[PDB]
C-alpha cells in the first residue's frame, strides 16, 4: 500500500507526494493561509501577514530585552518591534525593486504594483499589530 | 399579513390588526421573522406559565439539584419564582443556557428547505426529528386538523405572553394587575439577570 | 461500504440507521464516530498520565479530572478552545471539499491503498470505541469517588 | 538651473525616477515639513514658557533606560529631551506609516512611483516652503556664528 | 457627487472629490451612528437607566469612563476593534484596491428591512438622525 | 557633547544600511533592454 508517489504523476520532478506535502490537511491550511488564499487582494494579504507578525514581534523584546527589569520594558519592546518592522518593510521594498524591475500588470504579487501594495499592507498591519499587542500587555490584568 | 394564519380572528373583527403598520417595515422576510418571533415567544410563555404554576404550587423534583454546592429543589421552591433562578448554581445555569443555545442554532441552521424567512415555514422545528411530538401524538391527525391546532397555538401563545407579562410586572410595578396584586406567591424580583450577576 | 465491521459483533447495526439514511448522513455518522473515538482516546491518555505525572502548574493541580479542569486558569481554557476550534474549522473545510472521506484529513483516496489500510483503519476505530466507553467510565468514577483512574486502582 | 538639473539627472540617473533629488515633489515635502517645524519650535517655545515640558536639571538613569540613558558619560540627558524625543518618535512612526503604507489619502512621497513626473515650478505652498527653509537655514547660520542659541533667538526676535 | 442620500450643495471649504467621496460618506455614516449611540447612552445614563451593580450605582456619565476603563470599556474596545477590523478590511480593499460597494453598507441587513417599499427613506433617516445626534452630543459632552 | 549620540547611530546603522540596500538594488539592476 504505497503512500509516497510521484508529484503530480511525474516521476522525474524533484519532489514526492508524501502525506506531509500533499495531504488534505496540508492543502487546506496552506491554501487558506493569506499568502495563498483565493480572492484576497495583495493589500489584504500584506495586511493579514503584517498584523500576524507584528502582534508577536513585540514579545521577545519585551520579555528578554535589556530593559526587561525596568518600568519602560513594554515601551522599549514596542520601539524595538517598530524598528524591526521598519527594517522588514525596507527589505520588502528593495526586494520588490530588485525582482520586479519591469512590470505593468498589477494585482499580482509577482508584479511591481502588487508587491508594493503587499508591502504597504504589511507595514500598516505590523504597526497596528504591535500597537494592539502593547495595549493588551498594558491591560494584561483583564485576562 | 393576510396570508398568515392569525390574520382572521373573531375578536379582532377579522382584521389583520396592525395599527402601527409594522408589517411594512420590510418584505415578506421581516414578516416571517416577526411571526417566528411571535411563535417562539408564545411557546416560551406557555412553558413559563406551566413552570410558574408548578413553582408557586409545591411541585418539585425530589433530591439534590447540586450535591457539590448543597443547592436543593426545596431551597429553590421557597424563595419565590424568580430568585430561584439566582439560587441555581452558575455552571448549571450555563448548561441550561448552552443547551438552549445549541437548540436555537440548530433551529436557525438545519432546516432542509431553508431559513424561515427564505423558504421555511415560520415556527417549523420538526426538521430536528422528534424534537417536537417526541411521543408522536400528532401523527394520527391530518393537515386540516393541524391548521386549527396551529391557530389555537397562536391564540394561546398570545394569551400566555399576556399572562407572563402580568406576573413579571406585578412583581416589578406594585399591583401592576388588579387581581394579581395579593402576591400570596408572587414575591421577589420580577426580571432576573442571566448568569445571576452578568 | 465502510471499515467498521469487526469479528466479535460483525456489522453491528440493530436499529437501522445505515439504511434509509443519505450518503451524507452516513458520512456524518462516521465523521462523528471517528471524532468521538479520537477525543476519547486523548481523554483516556490524559487522565491516565495526569493521575500520577502532572508536572505542569507547579504540580499543584489536583489529580481529579473533574476538578483539575476547574483549577486550570481561564487563559489556558481559552487557548485550548481556540486550538480545538481551529482544528474544527479545518474539519468543516474538509467536509466542504468535493472528495471528502469521512475523517480522513490525510487524503488517502489519492494513494494505492490495500487491505492493510482498511485493517489499520479498523484498528483505529476499535481503539476509539474502547476509549469511548473507557473515558465516560473514568469521568463517572471521578464524579462518584472523587479519585482519578489510577488513584481508584490504588 | 534646469541645466544643473539635467547635469544631476544625468549623473545620478536612478535616484532621479523616484523623485529623490532636486525635484518639485521633494521641494514640496520638505517645505511642508519646514512649515510644520516652524510650528513645532514655536510650540516647544510656548510649552517651555508654560513649563509644559517636564524639565529642569532632572536627568535619566541607567536603571530606567539603560545604555541609551548614557549615565556615567559626559552627556547629561534630561527628561525634557526624553519626552520630546518620544514625541518625535511618534511623529516618525506616523510618517513612516503614511509613506511606506497605503497612499490612503493625500499625496505620495516617491513621485507616486508609477513612472509619474515632477511638475516643474493654491500651489503657493512651494513658495511658503522656500520661505520656511530659508528661515531655517538662517536660524542655523545665526546659531552657529553668533552663538546665541535657538529658542533665545526666536524669543528676542519675536 | 450630485446624487447621494440626503444630498444638497452643502460644501463650504470643499474637500470632497470623486476619489474620496465614498470614504467621506463612510466616515459620515460611521460618525453619525456612533453619535446616535453616544447620545442615547449619555441621556440614559443621566436619566437613571443603570446596570445592576454597586460599581455602576455610584457612577455618572462623566465619571463612568475612568471607573470602567479597567474591565468594561476594555471589553467594549476589544469587540469594537474586531468589528472595525472587518470593516477596515472592506474599506481598505475598496479605496486602496478593487471593489464594487456602496458607502456604509457592511451587510448588516439580516432582517431584510431594506426590501421595504421605503428603503431610501431608511437611508435618509439614518443620515439625518446621525447628524442631529452628532450635534446634540457636541452640545452635551461639551 | 551630544554629537556622539546624534552621529554614531546615524553613520553606523542608518547610513550603512542604506548603502547596503542601494548596493544590493544596483547589483540586481538588469541590462537596459
Ligand atoms: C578617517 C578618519 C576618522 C575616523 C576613523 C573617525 C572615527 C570616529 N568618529 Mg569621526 N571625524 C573625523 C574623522 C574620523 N572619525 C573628522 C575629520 C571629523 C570632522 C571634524 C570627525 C568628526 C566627528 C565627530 C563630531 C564625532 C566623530 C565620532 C567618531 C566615532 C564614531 C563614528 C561616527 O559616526 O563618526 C563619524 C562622524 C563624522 C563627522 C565623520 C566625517 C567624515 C570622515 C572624515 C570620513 C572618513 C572617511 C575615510 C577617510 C575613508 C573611508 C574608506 C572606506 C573604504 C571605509 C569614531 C571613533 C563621534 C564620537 O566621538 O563618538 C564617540 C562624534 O561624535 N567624528
Ligand atoms: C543564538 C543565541 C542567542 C540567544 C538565544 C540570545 C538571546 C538573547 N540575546 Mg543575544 N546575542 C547572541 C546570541 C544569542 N542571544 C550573540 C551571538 C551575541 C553577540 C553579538 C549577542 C549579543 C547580545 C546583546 C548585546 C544583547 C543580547 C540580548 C539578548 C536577549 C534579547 C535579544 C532580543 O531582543 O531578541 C529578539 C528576538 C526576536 C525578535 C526573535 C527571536 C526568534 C523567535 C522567538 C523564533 C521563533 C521560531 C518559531 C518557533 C518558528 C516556527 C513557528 C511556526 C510553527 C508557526 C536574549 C536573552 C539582549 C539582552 O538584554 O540580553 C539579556 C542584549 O542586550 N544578545
Ligand atoms: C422556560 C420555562 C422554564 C424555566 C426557565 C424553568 C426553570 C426552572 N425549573 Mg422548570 N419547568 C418548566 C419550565 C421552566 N422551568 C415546565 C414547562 C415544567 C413542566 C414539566 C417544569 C417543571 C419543573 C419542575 C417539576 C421543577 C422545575 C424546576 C425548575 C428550576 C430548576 C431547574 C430544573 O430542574 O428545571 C427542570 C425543568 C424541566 C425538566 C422542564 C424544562 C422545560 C421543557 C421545555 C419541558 C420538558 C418536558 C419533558 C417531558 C421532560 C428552575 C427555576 C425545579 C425546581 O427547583 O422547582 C422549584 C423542579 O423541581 N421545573
Ligand atoms: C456515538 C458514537 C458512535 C457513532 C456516531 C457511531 C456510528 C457508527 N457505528 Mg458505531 N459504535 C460505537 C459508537 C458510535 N458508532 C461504539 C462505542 C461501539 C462499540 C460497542 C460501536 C460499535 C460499532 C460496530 C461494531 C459497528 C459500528 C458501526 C457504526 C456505523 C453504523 C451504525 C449507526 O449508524 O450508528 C448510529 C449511531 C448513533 C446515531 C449514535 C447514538 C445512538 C443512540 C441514539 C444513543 C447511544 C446508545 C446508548 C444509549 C449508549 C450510551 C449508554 C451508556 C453506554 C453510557 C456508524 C458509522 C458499523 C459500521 O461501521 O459498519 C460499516 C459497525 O460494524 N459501531
Ligand atoms: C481531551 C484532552 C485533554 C484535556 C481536556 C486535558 C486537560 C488537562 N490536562 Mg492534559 N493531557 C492530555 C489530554 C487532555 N488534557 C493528553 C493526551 C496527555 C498525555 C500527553 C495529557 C497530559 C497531561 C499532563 C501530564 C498534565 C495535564 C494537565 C492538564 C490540565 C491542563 C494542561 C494541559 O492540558 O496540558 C496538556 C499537555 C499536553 C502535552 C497534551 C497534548 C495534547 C495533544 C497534542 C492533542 C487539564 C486538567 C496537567 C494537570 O493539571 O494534571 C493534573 C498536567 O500536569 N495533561
Ligand atoms: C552602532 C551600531 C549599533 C547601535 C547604535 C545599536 C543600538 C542598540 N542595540 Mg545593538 N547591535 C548592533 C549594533 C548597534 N546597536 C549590532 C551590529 C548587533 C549585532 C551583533 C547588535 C545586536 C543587538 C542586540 C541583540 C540588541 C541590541 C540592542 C541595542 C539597544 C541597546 C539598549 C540598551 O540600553 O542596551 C540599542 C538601540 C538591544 C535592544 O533592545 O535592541 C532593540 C538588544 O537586545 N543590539
Ligand atoms: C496560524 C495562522 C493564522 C494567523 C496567525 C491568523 C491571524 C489573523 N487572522 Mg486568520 N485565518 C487563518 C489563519 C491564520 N490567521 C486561516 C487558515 C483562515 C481560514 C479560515 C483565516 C481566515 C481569516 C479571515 C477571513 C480573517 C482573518 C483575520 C485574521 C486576523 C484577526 C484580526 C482581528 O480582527 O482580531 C480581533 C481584533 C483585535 C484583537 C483588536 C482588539 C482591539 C484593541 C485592544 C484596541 C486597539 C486600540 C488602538 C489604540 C488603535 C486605535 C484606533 C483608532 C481609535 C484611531 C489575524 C491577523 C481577519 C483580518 O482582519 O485579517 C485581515 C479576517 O478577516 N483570518
Ligand atoms: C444539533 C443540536 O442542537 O444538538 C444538540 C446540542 C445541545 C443543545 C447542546 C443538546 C444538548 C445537551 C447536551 C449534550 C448536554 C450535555 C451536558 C453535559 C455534558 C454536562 C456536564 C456537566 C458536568 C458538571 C456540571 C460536573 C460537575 C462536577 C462537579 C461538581 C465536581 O467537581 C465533582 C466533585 O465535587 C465532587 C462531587 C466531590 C469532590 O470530592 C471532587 C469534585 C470537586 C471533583 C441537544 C438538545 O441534545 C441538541
Ligand atoms: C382581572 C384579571 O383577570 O386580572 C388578571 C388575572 C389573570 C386572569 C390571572 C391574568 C392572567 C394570566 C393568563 C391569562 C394566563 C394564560 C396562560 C396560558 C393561556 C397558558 C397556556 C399554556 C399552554 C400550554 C403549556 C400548552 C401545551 C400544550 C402541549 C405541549 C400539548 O398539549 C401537546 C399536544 O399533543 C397534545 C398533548 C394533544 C394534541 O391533541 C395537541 C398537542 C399536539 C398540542 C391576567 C391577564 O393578568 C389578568
Ligand atoms: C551657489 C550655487 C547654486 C546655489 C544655490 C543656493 C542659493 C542654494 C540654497 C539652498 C538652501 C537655502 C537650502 C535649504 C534647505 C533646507 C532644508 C531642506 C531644511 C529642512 C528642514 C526641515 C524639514 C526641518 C524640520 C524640523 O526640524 C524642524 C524645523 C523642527 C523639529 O521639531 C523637527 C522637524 C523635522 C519638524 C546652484 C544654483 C545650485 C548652482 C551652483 O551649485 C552654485
Ligand atoms: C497553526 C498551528 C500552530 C501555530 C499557531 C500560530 C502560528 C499562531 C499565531 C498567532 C498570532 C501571531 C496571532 C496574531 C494575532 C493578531 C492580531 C489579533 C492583530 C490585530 C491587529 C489590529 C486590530 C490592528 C489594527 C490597526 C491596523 C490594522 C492599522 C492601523 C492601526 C490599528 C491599531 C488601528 C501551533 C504551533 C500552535 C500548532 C497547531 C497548529
Amino acid at each position: 500500500s504505497e503512500f509516497v508517489k510521484p508529484f503530480n504523476n511525474d516521476p522525474f520532478v524533484g519532489n514526492l507526494s508524501t502525506p506531509v506535502t500533499t495531504s488534505t490537511a496540508t492543502k487546506l491550511y496552506l491554501g487558506n493561509l493569506p499568502i495563498y488564499r483565493k480572492g484576497l487582494s495583495p493589500l489584504m494579504r500584506g495586511l493579514e501577514v503584517g498584523m500576524a507578525h507584528g502582534y508577536f514581534l513585540i514579545g521577545p523584546f519585551y520579555i528578554l530585552g535589556p530593559l526587561r527589569n525596568s518600568p519602560n520594558a513594554l515601551l522599549v519592546g514596542l520601539f524595538s518591534a517598530y524598528g524591526l518592522i521598519i527594517i522588514l518593510t525596507l527589505a520588502l521594498t528593495i526586494y520588490g525593486l530588485a525582482s520586479f524591475q519591469d512590470n505593468s500588470t498589477g494585482s499580482n504579487l509577482e508584479s511591481s504594483k502588487g508587491w508594493r501594495s503587499f508591502t504597504s499592507g504589511f507595514t500598516v498591519g505590523a504597526l497596528g499589530g504591535a500597537s494592539v499587542a502593547y495595549v493588551l500587555l498594558n491591560n494584561v490584568s483583564f485576562f | 399579513v393576510e396570508t398568515m394564519e392569525g390574520a382572521a380572528g373573531p375578536e379582532t373583527a377579522g382584521k389583520v390588526f396592525d395599527p402601527l403598520g409594522l408589517a411594512s417595515l420590510g418584505g415578506e422576510e421581516t414578516l416571517a421573522f416577526f411571526r417566528h418571533a411571535e411563535l417562539k415567544h408564545g411557546r416560551v410563555a406557555m412553558a413559563a406559565i406551566v413552570g410558574f404554576q408548578f413553582h408557586i404550587n409545591h411541585v418539585h423534583f425530589p433530591g439534590y439539584l447540586s450535591p457539590s454546592a448543597g443547592v436543593t429543589f426545596e431551597q429553590l421552591a421557597g424563595v419565590g419564582p424568580f430568585e430561584a433562578w439566582n439560587l441555581i448554581p452558575l455552571l448549571g445555569k450555563m448548561q441550561i443556557l448552552f443547551t438552549i443555545a445549541g437548540l436555537e442554532h440548530a433551529s436557525e441552521c438545519l432546516d432542509p428547505a431553508g431559513h424561515y424567512t427564505k423558504g421555511g415555514t415560520p415556527g417549523n422545528l420538526k426538521f430536528l426529528k422528534k424534537f417536537w411530538d417526541t411521543p408522536g401524538f400528532t401523527d394520527k391527525l391530518t393537515e386540516e386538523q393541524k391548521a386549527t391546532k396551529r391557530v389555537s397555538e397562536l391564540k394561546n401563545g398570545r394569551l400566555a405572553m399576556i399572562g407572563m407579562a402580568s406576573i413579571i410586572s406585578a412583581m416589578s410595578i406594585p399591583g401592576s394587575v388588579p387581581l394579581l396584586n395579593g402576591a400570596p406567591a408572587l414575591t421577589g424580583t420580577g426580571f432576573v439577570l442571566p448568569f445571576g450577576d452578568f | 461500504d465502510m471499515v467498521g465491521a469487526c469479528k466479535p459483533l460483525g456489522f453491528f447495526d440493530p436499529l437501522g440507521f445505515s439504511k434509509d439514511a443519505s450518503p451524507a448522513s452516513m458520512a456524518k455518522f462516521r465523521e462523528a464516530e471517528l471524532k468521538h473515538g479520537r477525543v476519547a482516546m486523548l481523554a483516556c491518555a490524559g487522565m491516565i498520565t495526569a493521575d500520577k505525572f502532572h508536572p505542569l502548574y507547579d504540580g499543584k493541580l489536583s489529580s481529579n479530572p473533574l476538578l483539575a479542569i476547574a483549577q486550570v486558569p481561564k487563559l489556558g481554557l481559552l487557548q485550548i478552545l481556540l486550538f480545538i476550534g481551529f482544528m474544527e474549522v479545518f474539519g468543516i473545510l474538509n467536509s466542504r471539499r468535493p472528495d471528502y472521506k469521512p475523517g480522513d484529513f490525510l487524503g488517502s483516496s489519492q494513494w494505492d491503498t490495500t487491505e492493510v489500510w482498511d485493517n489499520y483503519q479498523l484498528r483505529e476505530l476499535n481503539n476509539g470505541r474502547l476509549a469511548m466507553f473507557a473515558s465516560i467510565g473514568m469521568l463517572t468514577h471521578a464524579y462518584i469517588t472523587g479519585k482519578g483512574p489510577l488513584e481508584l486502582l490504588d | 538651473f534646469e541645466a544643473g538639473m539635467a547635469q544631476y539627472n544625468a549623473d545620478y540617473p536612478w535616484l532621479a525616477k523616484y523623485g529623490f533629488g532636486p525635484s518639485v515633489k521633494a521641494e514640496r515635502w520638505n517645505g511642508r515639513h519646514a512649515m510644520f517645524g516652524w510650528v513645532a519650535i514655536l510650540a516647544t517655545g510656548v510649552a517651555k514658557s508654560h513649563g509644559l515640558l517636564p524639565a529642569g536639571d532632572l536627568m535619566l538613569t541607567y536603571q530606567d533606560w539603560g545604555g541609551l540613558a548614557q549615565q556615567g558619560f559626559n552627556t547629561y540627558i534630561s527628561n525634557e529631551r526624553a519626552v520630546i524625543m518620544i514625541a518625535h518618535v511618534h511623529a516618525l512612526a506616523v510618517s513612516f506609516a503614511a509613506a511606506f503604507g497605503p497612499q490612503v489619502l493625500g499625496d505620495s512621497l516617491t513621485l507616486l512611483d508609477g513612472e509619474k513626473d515632477e511638475e516643474p515650478y493654491p500651489a503657493a505652498e512651494i513658495a511658503n516652503g522656500r520661505m520656511a527653509m530659508f528661515g531655517l537655514i538662517s536660524l542655523v547660520c545665526t546659531s552657529a556664528f553668533t552663538g546665541m542659541d535657538i529658542l533665545q533667538i526666536v524669543d528676542i526676535g519675536t | 457627487l450630485q446624487g447621494m442620500v440626503g444630498n444638497v450643495d452643502f460644501d463650504p471649504l470643499g474637500l470632497s472629490t470623486p476619489e474620496n467621496i465614498k470614504w467621506m460618506r463612510e466616515a459620515e455614516l460611521k460618525h453619525g451612528r456612533m453619535a446616535q449611540l453616544a447620545w442615547a447612552g449619555y441621556v440614559a445614563v443621566d436619566l437613571g437607566l443603570r446596570f445592576p451593580g454597586e460599581k455602576y450605582a455610584g457612577l455618572t456619565s462623566l465619571s463612568a469612563h475612568d471607573a470602567t476603563v479597567g474591565y468594561e470599556l476594555f471589553l467594549l474596545l476589544l469587540l469594537v476593534g474586531t468589528f472595525e477590523t472587518i470593516g477596515g478590511k472592506q474599506i481598505y480593499d475598496m479605496q486602496m484596491s478593487g471593489a464594487n460597494r456602496e458607502a456604509g453598507d457592511f451587510g448588516f441587513d439580516p432582517l431584510m428591512l431594506l426590501k421595504s417599499p421605503n428603503a431610501e427613506k431608511y437611508k435618509l433617516a439614518e443620515l439625518t438622525h446621525g447628524r442631529a445626534a452628532m450635534i446634540a452630543f457636541s452640545g452635551v459632552v461639551t | 557633547s551630544f554629537l556622539p549620540s546624534i552621529l554614531t547611530p546615524l553613520v553606523t546603522l542608518v547610513f550603512p544600511g542604506l548603502c547596503f540596500a542601494l548596493f544590493f538594488v544596483l547589483i540586481e539592476q538588469d541590462e537596459i533592454a
